[PDB]
RNA sequence: UUAAGUGAAUAAGGGCGCACGGUGGAUGCCUUGGCACUAGGAGCCGAUGAAGGACGGGACUAACACCGAUAUGCUUUGGGG
RNA sequence: UAGUGAACCAGUACCGUGAGGGAAAGGUGAAAAGCACCCCGGAAGGGGAGUGAAAUAGAUCCUGAAACCGUGUGCCUACAA
RNA sequence: GUAUGAGUAGCGAAAGACAGGUGAGAAUCCUGUCCACCGUAUGACUAAGGUUUCCUGGGGAAGGCUCGUCCGCCCAGGGU
């Protein structure tokens, strides 16, 4: 219908729990040590084990 | 000397909700794990906290401290800027209140 | 089988993109027309390696009817036209390679729409 | 859809115009009260 | 070692307190401006073109103010230095 | 938010074809002395070094309360209407 | 002046893809190829109406229901 009162100051947060920002999956370059995604092409590398892969 | 350098950003043209989320994955790191977080973010933060944090790595170098490496950010904020009114038609004639935010954002860089 | 738009635009897209991997070997695009342009090209490599007049006569559905690609002469305009460069390297690329030509990466998320990238390379 | 407030240029100086609020005695009232307002625009 | 019983503490989050910050201008204080009056002056301007304005006049020109092709001004008499 | 509507370039901006309806908006410093030069960043924004008695007096600039939102910590909390 | 609902609703009919450019940064800017939509009309001319939005050269705080290196937006000149 129509909210029946304002949310009081604890549901705010109380909500909110659930709501937070993750990022994992990093590691070490195998040249630089740059902690990078897993499975992904290094952006200062370029390489997959040893591959000019970003490379012409 | 003194350590804990400190560097502010002001009138950053986004909200708090969305800021407040990227500063409770830095609290707690090192610079090596600061940027390294920060460069892997598909958010509107990752051009900004970056260069806050480099910012504050200049003014640890030029004016007060040696040892990069060794840095801890130890707090930071993000809080309220003043706010921007503009309006939108909404339909039957009628009008309806759109906000537009900002925000003023700190990072407090201690040794360790 | 997978989805991004209506029936006959996915055929409209195969056939637009698919036209590079003939001519560049690189493609910068998302994931899901990643996997379905694996699943053409390695349908469509294999077609290349007959030489049949079912080969001349189905090579002309999923490949652009005319698309130049002119690097060389000898006192001339060769245009090595997107299917005769099929008919005249891609058997002989292939000619002892089975399947599983390509190669998919994984590289970089989107400034604008969050789109997740790949590089697609055949060998 | 037809709406309402729609322009001309003789339309507008021959119902608002200078003239046709001098050449009746109850625009006279209209630009003697509207001059002591201090109101720049008189009329058309 | 068995058995019966008694069992403390760690918080994704939150409450109460303290302390520090931001967004906001309530209040303190001040006036260049208003309100009501006192005491005098003064109580019409106009076909010799008015009350009001339009347009234009500077080195740089968007506005205010002053002015009018003699245009950000002409002449004379007194104050002045 | 008083005081004319109007202490500020107001019967203006603005609404109404019309007649007419008509708003908010004062304060750095005693003197702009209004932050040369160094450094980050494309910039904005900043941190030093300076000015200044004072900058938390840096041109949204005197003191700056509430509502609102952040930071960290002393104590409490997962068998409870 | 500030919350609340709440980062919820919505982002106001319609097919795009790749390569190469300038640039601090591109799905949106430019350049090239192919595909597609309308075609008594989304093609051409004018009378009102609008009152300089037109052209040239720059900028990105505002505006643009996203960004925006672009604009009918701004700055400076120039055109009837
Ligand atoms: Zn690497």
């Amino acid at each position: 219908a129509v909210p029946a009162r304002r949310t009081s100051k604890a549901k705010k947060a109380k909500r909110r729990t659930h709501y937070k920002l993750t990022i994992k999956g990093l590691n070490a370059c195998s040249n630089c040590g740059e902690m990078k995604k897993s499975h992904h092409v290094c952006p200062a590398c370029g390489h997959y084990d040893g591959k000019d892969v970003m490379s012409k | 000397q003194i350590t804990s350098a400190k560097a502010t950003a002001k009138t950053v043209r986004t909200s708090p909700r969305k800021a407040r989320l990227v500063i409770d994955l830095i609290r707690g790191k090192s610079v090596a794990d600061a940027i390294s977080i920060l460069k892997f973010t598909p958010n509107k933060s990752a051009g900004i906290i970056e260069k806050v944090l480099m910012s504050a790595v200049a003014n640890a170098e030029n004016n007060f401290d040696l040892d990069v490496e060794s840095l801890v950010v130890s707090e930071a904020f993000v809080n309220e800027g003043p706010t921007m009114k503009r309006f939108r038609p909404r339909a039957k004639g009628s009008a309806s209140p759109i906000n537009k935010r900002t925000s003023h954002i700190t990072v407090v860089v201690t040794e360790k | 089988r997978k989805l991004g738009r209506t029936s006959s635009q996915r055929k409209a897209m195969l056939r637009d993109i698919t036209t590079d991997l003939i001519i560049n070997e690189r493609i910068v695009t998302t994931e899901a027309r990643a996997k379905e342009v694996r699943s053409t090209v390695e349908k469509m490599i294999t077609l290349g390696k007959r030489g049949d007049l079912h080969a001349r006569r189905q090579a002309a559905t999923f490949v652009r009817n005319e698309v130049a690609s002119v690097r060389e002469e000898d006192e001339s305009i060769v245009v090595e036209s997107a299917l005769q460069k099929l008919f005249n390297d891609l058997g002989p690329r292939f000619a002892e390679r089975q399947g599983g030509y390509t190669r998919i990466l994984k590289t970089e998320p989107r400034r604008g729409d969050a789109a997740p990238m790949v590089v697609i390379e055949f060998v | 859809m037809k709406r309402t407030y729609q322009p001309n240029k003789r339309k507008r100086q021959k119902v608002h115009g200078f003239r046709k609020r001098m050449s009746t005695k109850n625009g006279r009232r209209v630009l003697a009260s509207r001059r002591r307002k201090g109101r720049k625009v008189i009329s058309a």
